[PDB]
Parts: C-alpha cells; structure tokens; sequence
RNA sequence: ACAGCAGUUGAACAUGGGUCAGUCGGUCCUGAGAGAUGGGCGAGUGCCGUUCCGAAGGGACGGGCGAUGGCCUCCGUUGCCCUCGGCCGAUCGAAAGGGAGUCGGGUUCAGAUCCCCGAAUCCGGAGUGGCGGAGAUGGGCGCCGCGAGGCGUCCAGUGCGGUAACGCGACCGAUCCCGGAGAAGCCGGCGGGAGCCUCGGGGAGAGUUCUCUUUUCUUUGUGAAGGGCAGGGCGCCCUGGAAUGGGUUCGCCCCGAGAGAGGGGCCCGUGCCUUGGAAAGCGUCGCGGUUCCGGCGGCGUCCGGUGAGCUCUCGCUGGCCCUUGAAAAUCCGGGGGAGAGGGUGUAAAUCUCGCGCCGGGCCGUACCCAUAUCCGCAGCAGGUCUCCAAGGUGAACAGCCUCUGGCAUGUUGGAACAAUGUAGGUAAGGGAAGUCGGCAAGCCGGAUCCGUAACUUCGGGAUAAGGAUUGGCUCUAAGGGCUGGGCGGCCGGCGCCUAGCAGCCGACUUAGAACUGGUGCGGACCAGGGGAAUCCGACUGUUUAAUUAAAACAAAGCAUC
RNA sequence: UCUGGUGGAGGUCCGUAGCGGUCCUGACGUGCAAAUCGGUCGUCCGACCUGGGUAUAGGGGCGAAAGACUAAUCGAACCA
C-alpha cells in the first residue's frame, strides 16, 4: 500500500535493484559460466518473501 | 443531446389530470400522499386562520380556545367550514344579546 | 484581508516599515488600494475618482506602487 | 381500540396469554409518571431499573424495579421511625 | 519467448524517468489487552504476577546559605539547607476511536490541500522589555496666573458599563481545592440551512427546419480566515399576576416553583453582503507572435419562482432497554489569597488586547484497488472493507429506457442450421388419466371500490375466501399563500374591513361526468394461486463451510440441587 | 359505553441492499470453480450484518451441540 514503513521501503528497494539482467561484457571474461540472471523476478509470477 | 420536452408535455397533460385514473396508480393512497401530511397541513392551515381571527379580535380567547381543541377533534373539514362556524356562533352570540336587550327593555318598561 | 475604511487609517498602513507594496485597481465603481503587510493585505476602498487622484499623490515615498491595468 | 390487551398489544400473539398478562401490569407501572413529592409535580420517570427522575425539580431517586415505591420499602421506613422514636422516647 | 487465434498491442522484454507537506496521515493518548522491575515460584531455560510481601519522589512556588557569569549600583546561572509532593507506578497497544493548525488558481509524459502564484493559519521562542495600547494617570488644601493653566503639600488609584440575563480591547497573582470540555446508545417525528433535481424568463454558442416549433441542447463562480446582517435555538433575565383557565405541537407538552402579553440577553451562525474578488476561472467573438507566451483584446458571467422532492448537516422533541450505550493524553473556567509594585512619577509590577521578528526536524506519499496489478498454482464466472450517486416511468436505491463518464461482448474468427443436448417459448380436444409424490411448469399477482368464515391465547387468522373497476381525450367540483383596507406625508370630528370583500400569486392531488377505440387498458416492466384437514415443533433465532435446514439445538417459562 | 380522528409500538408482515442457501435431486461434473452458475427460495430493527484490533493452542481450545470448527487437514491439527 501507499502506508508503508521505511524497513519495508529500503527492503523494497533493493529487490528493485537486484532485479536487472546480466551485462553484456561479463560474457567475455575468462572462464565465464554465467549466460543469464536465473535469479529475475517478475512481480505477477513469483511473490516477495515479505 | 437528451430533450425533455417530451417529458415536460406528458407533465403538462399530468397537471390537468390525464393519466392519473385507476389503471396508472402502483402505490397504494397513502405512499402516493400520506394521511399524516394531509393532516399536518390542515392542522397548519387552520390554527393559523384561528390565530389571525383571535389577533384582529374577530373572536376572544374562550372563542378561540373551544375553536382550538374542536380542530384537533377533527370536526371542521377545511377553511371554508372553519369560517362559516364562526359566522353561525358570532350570529347566536349577537342574538342572546339581542333578546336579552329586548327582555331588559320589557322588563324595565 | 482586513478592508479600513478610513483615510487616516490608510496612511498609516502605508507608511509601516512592514508594508512591501501598493497596487491600484480601477474597477468600474471604486478604486481599491491594497497595501500588502507581513500578516494582512489592507484595502480601502473609495468610490470617488477626486479623492483616488489624492490618495496616489499623497502615497509614501519608496513604497513600490503597481497599477494593476 | 382493543378489548382487553391494552399495553400488551404490541407482542401479538407471541407469548402465552398468562405470560402477556402479567407483563400488563409491570408494563403500565414501569412507563406510569408519578407525581413528585418534592415539587408536586406529576413528572417522576423512570431512568433504569430502580432509578427515578424528576424532569421539573432535577431529583433522582431510588425506587423499584418497575413502580416508584416498593411495599417493603414503605413497611421498613415506617419500622425504622417506630424503632428511633422508641429509643428517643 | 509469454499473454491458450493474431497482434504494428500489453500489467511481456529493453533503455530512461517518475512519489517534494509545520497546517494529509504516522509520530502523541489511552481502549480490549500485552508486558518488565519488587516479590513469589521454579532442577532449569524461565514462569506467575501489574499493585499485589518495595525505603518505588531526583521534581518544584518560594525562602535561606554559598560560588560563578553578565548591557556588573544590579540581575541571572550553579551547588547545599527548609518548604511543598499519592502517580491511585515502567513500558507497549488504533494509518477507521481521541488529537491545535490551509485553502483558491496554475503547472507534469507520469507529483501535488506537498511544486509556483496568492491569500491565511496553529504551535513554540524572543531574556538583554520590538513598537503601541491597558494598568494610569483623579481629588482636597492653598499660591501665582485677569482668568485658562502652572508651583508646593496631602490622600487615592491591581479597569469599566448594565436592575438583571450579561457586555466592553486588555483588565496581576503561587502551592492548594472544585468544576467543565475531550466524553457518548439505538429508533421515530417535525423544523432550519446547503447541494442536487424542477419551473418561468434574459444572454452566448450549437442542433433541427420536408412541415411546424419564437423552439431543443450546453453553459450562465466566488476558497479559507476576518467584519456586518439575516435565520435557527434557548429549563436565560426584567415588568406583571392568570378560572369564564389559558398558551401551544403533526404528536406532545407548559404555567402562582410565575402562563399569556410586552421588552431584553446569550449561543450557533456551513446562509447572504463584504475584504479576499476579478487582476483569477469559465463561455463566446477576434488579433498576434511562434510550439509556447497563465500572449493580447471585446462582450458576458443576469432576474426570478417553487417543493411531505432526494442527500448531507444543524436543531428541537419524544419512544425502548432486568441492554443505560469508553478511557486517557490535552485544553479551559472558577474558589482562595501566600505574594509582587509605586509613592504621585509621567511612574511600577503586570496584560489571555493590536501590530512587528525567528523557527517548525524524521517517516509515508507513484500506480492497481479488481470479470487483468490483491488471495484462490493463471488475465480463474469464486472471494475481498468503504466514499459520491443525474432524467423519465413508478411506492421505491425495484425492473425498463436515457445523459455525464466508460466499454468492445469478456483467452479466437468464417461458413452452415443435422441428430442429441443446454437455455427460452408456444400448442387443438381432454385436464394429473403421468409420477413414489403436481417434481417441473403453469394459474394468481399492482392499485381503487365493495365483501370477508371456522377457530382463537381476542392480539389475530386477513391480501382469508368472493366480486367489480382500471386506456385515451374534454370538462366540472373541492382542497391554499401574500397585500390592502376613511411628489410624499398627516394635526384632525368628518370614516367602519364585521353573511370575509378586492387584487395578486401558486403547487400537488382527490372525486364526479360526457365523449371515444375491432371491450382494449396494473397493455412492457414490476408483481401473493386458493380451500378443507392430520403429524411435529409454541413463535423469532441457530446448525453438520464441501450430499442431511429438520421434528434436531437454543429460547422465554416451569422445577430441582 | 359507542363513534370518528390523531399517534407510531413490535426479537410485527410484503419486499430492495446486505446476510443465507429450499427445490429443480436443473447446469457443470478431466468444470469458470479441489463446492461454482441460473431460476426459484429464507430473513431483511434485530438473538441483525460487517472491517480492524485483541484473547483462548492440540487430549488443548471453542462449540444456540452437527463430533461441528480449529489455514482445502479433525471421533485430537500441523512441523521435525
Ligand atoms: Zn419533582
């Protein structure tokens, strides 16, 4: 809601943050097994544990 | 657009009494105008013609008084009623004095 | 807004070192002076164009006037 | 308006006519307005249970349940008079 | 890739961006309750307990006794001692309870009572007085001054008015004490105010004009905070003394404990005018620059009437209760008079009066709020707390049609119109012969006028049962409000409103009649079939969420312990 | 005593919103739905309906009582 508490903001924030995909160059480095984030978040599917 | 000349015409037509018989009433004679309303406003309508007859001393206070609880008593059907019973008893007060004059003179003679 | 009606009374509105500033208005009936101070806006209200002329001469120096036209 | 029910014309049917009977008594007791014996006036009323006011005089004393004045509180003031003046005199 | 067809689309994916407050909440207070310490219990983590087995005050008028700093004659800060002093105990507990104070106009792609413009307001601080005003500036004795007006002395002065209710701009005062406000249910009925709807005109724009319609549609403002005036209310006051009782409400109700009558007082004032205010907003007609100028300009934003109308709100007055419908923070008033001030200055202490100066920190704020942003595994016919609520018909927030606003038929389309099905209808003559059973469907249905049985706990049964009417059109009768009563007035006998007359204004109904249609008319919509009996339970209520709503449970009453 | 008014009582009646869930033993029954849908129904000022906050926890609670309910789990829940 509107009416929220400042730890659940800053909480929220950060899922926010965490929520973006993998860059691009990261691919490059040597010895590289990462082809995606596997850990995105999609508001309507998956649901926070707060 | 959303005219309400239509509308404004049957309500013309209403005024004068089209389309209010037996065939277009649903709710009963009391949810159409209820008996407490009628009441009330007779009852307003007459205490104030009695308070304006006892004002301008067309009638005294016991006049008044007697004229007062006969209206609460649902005896006088409306204005015109109310003031023709004033007539008759202004008529017999004017007349007890009339033949009292009258038998004083015979009797002083 | 508090409205004086008295001429006197005016002047000394005007010539508080509270007062910021002077607007004229001309409507079709009165003009109507408004001094604007810290708390209250003060307009006087005259209904007569002779006495109006007086009012802006007699004004204090300094006092930023505007005429709202 | 009614033969016999009176008060108790607002339960209809739904309780026993013994049962509606008694209550007549109660009921007309409960809602009665007494004449006050500190102002005269006939406006003591009922608040709650054992509580009655007067609307002119502002008193509020305590009475019965459902009449203003208990015969076993007329008895014991009458008792209680015998005994203090038996002490007196 | 996903959105069960597509997709140039998305609540998908990617890149950027977006939530601004002293006056909207949280924050503060207590509620039901939760919970430490003291104490007790407990092998023990710990538990019980919330005033109960505690030396539970750390504060303060004021006074004294000392240090210290200053715009240092003096005052203020800091320690110690008297005086006062119940926390009737920490603390937590509400984004719907209590709780000071903000509202118009504009502005964004997305913010906004938060930004800009404008106009206000509350709380706190101001010591070294911020400026005024109040307190507070009189009287007596003389002298001089022609006299006014000044010189000396003495004595007052913590305001004033009204018979009163109370009023005026302030109008000293501590510990202590009393009181108020915060702070009270549900239902009914009336009345006031506003918003909305309605009616009659006047503007501006638009629609229709095949014929009519001087028409039909839209639009036709003034925030908070001050000031004044209506209006509403009053168990507030003064005169006075009432039965031939009177006053008065829809109902009531009121009076020698003071009616009616007259004259005042107070509270509320969300209404009107006014400052705010037209400069702004809206409507309409034009003229510019250029993407925006809150561009510029002209005209307007008018006058009325109605009402058991609906909604909100403010009042008054009742009904019900073996039911009586919070608490605390916080704020105020009064009683008392311990104190302080100054000796007549142009003065003092003091001031809840007017204006002036400074500040108001922290957190929330975007959007969905649901036949697609929540829960049900999902864009799931399920579930999920509220606020505002137009026209017509009509008893209605019923159903049916429409306006403001919204939508695209509910996760696809094309063609055809087979059986069986799901949903909706109709049916000749019979009229329950079907079937366990009238299951299902059908009949009745509104309102007005008549007329209503057995039985009964006398309340009911009852819309018992049964019958008639119902459209359209044209009339008639009845049902009300205001004003007046022998150029402008008025010193006057000269007038007499008196079967209530004249003029003006107005809305909603009721009853009766004529005419009239292929007897059709509660024409759609809405909308009880009924009667005679038996069994059980008295009735209202409750129950196995997801197969049993019942005769089961409860219940008032009765009785027992 | 009778009559006509006024008045507005009630765990009163018809009946909206709301609350519930009779019958069709209708629809659906690899459903829209691990209980829903339609018509028809009960009640609708009261023993009324409802949000939030609080209290009661498993041989325990709560129960106008059906062994009902206690997170799709109840003739003793769920977790290890
Ligand atoms: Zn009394």
């Amino acid at each position: 809601s509107s009416h929220k508490t400042f730890r659940i903001k800053r909480f929220l924030a950060k899922k926010q943050k965490q929520n973006r995909p993998i860059p691009q160059w990261i691919r490059m480095k040597t010895g590289n097994k990462i082809r995606y984030n596997s850990k995105r978040r999609h508001w309507r599917r998956t649901k926070l544990g707060l | 657009v959303h005219s309400r000349a239509r509308c404004r015409k049957n309500t013309l037509a209403r005024r004068k009494g089209r389309h209010m018989g037996i065939g277009k009433r649903k709710g009963t004679a009391n949810a159409r105008m209820p008996e407490k309303v009628t009441w009330m406003r007779r009852m307003r309508i007459l205490r104030r013609l009695l308070r304006r007859y006892r004002e301008s001393k067309k009638i005294d206070r016991h006049m008044y008084h007697s004229l007062y609880l006969k209206v609460k008593g649902n005896v006088f059907k409306n204005k015109r009623i109310l003031m023709e019973h004033i007539h008759k008893l202004k008529a017999d007060k004017a007349r007890k004095k009339l033949l009292a004059d009258q038998a004083e003179a015979r009797r002083s003679k | 807004p508090r409205k004086i009606e008295e001429i006197k009374d005016f002047l000394l509105t005007a010539r508080r070192k509270d007062a910021k500033s002077v607007k004229i208005k001309k409507n079709k009936d009165n003009v109507k002076f408004k001094v604007r101070c810290s708390r209250y806006l003060y307009t006087l209200v005259i209904t007569d164009k002779e006495k109006a002329e007086k009012l802006k001469q007699s004004l204090p120096p300094g006092l930023a006037v505007k005429d709202l036209k | 308006r009614t033969k016999k029910v009176g008060i108790v014309g607002k339960y209809g049917t739904r309780y026993g006519a013994s049962l509606r009977k008694m209550v007549k008594k109660i009921e007309i007791s409960q809602h009665a307005k007494y004449t006050c014996s500190f102002c005269g006036k006939t406006k003591m009323k009922r608040r709650a249970v054992g509580i009655w006011h007067c609307g002119s005089c502002m008193k509020t004393v305590a009475g019965g349940a459902w009449t203003y004045n208990t015969t076993s509180a007329v008895t014991v003031k009458s008792a209680i008079r015998r005994l203090k003046e038996l002490k007196d005199q």
